[PDB]
């Protein structure tokens, strides 16, 4: 079976490439601007700047 | 003779409290703010609620 005749189609592939950068600082999130808060967070070491 | 004070806090209109006097409001400036022993840190900020 041989084709004689033929077509140009045209296709959308659509593929993410990024994402929002997010970023969150603990301290208000958590505690929201109370200093003794943020000293018993300190407690907890490097959680947030992991 | 026992007697035996039931409140609940800081949910609705508040029409007895403590005997701390009360000051002058500071706008547009962080502080540290207690209102009917609602206490916090932030910038009181005028506003339209009903
Ligand atoms: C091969 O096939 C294409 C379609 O895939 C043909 O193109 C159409 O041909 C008809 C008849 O000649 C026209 O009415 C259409 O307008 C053509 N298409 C377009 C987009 O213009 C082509 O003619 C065919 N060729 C042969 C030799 O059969």
């Amino acid at each position: 079976a041989i084709p004689t005749n033929f077509t140009i189609s045209v296709t959308t592939e659509i593929l993410p490439v990024s994402m929002t950068k997010t970023s969150v600082d603990c301290t208000m999130y958590i505690c929201g601007d109370s200093t003794e808060c943020s000293n018993l967070l300190l407690q907890y070491g490097s959680f947030c700047t992991q | 003779r026992v007697v035996v004070l039931s409140f609940e806090l800081l949910h609705a209109p508040a029409t007895v409290c403590g005997p701390k006097k009360s000051t002058n409001l500071v706008k547009n400036k962080c502080v540290n703010f207690n209102f009917n022993g609602l206490t916090g840190t932030g910038v009181l900020t005028e506003s339209n609620k009903k």
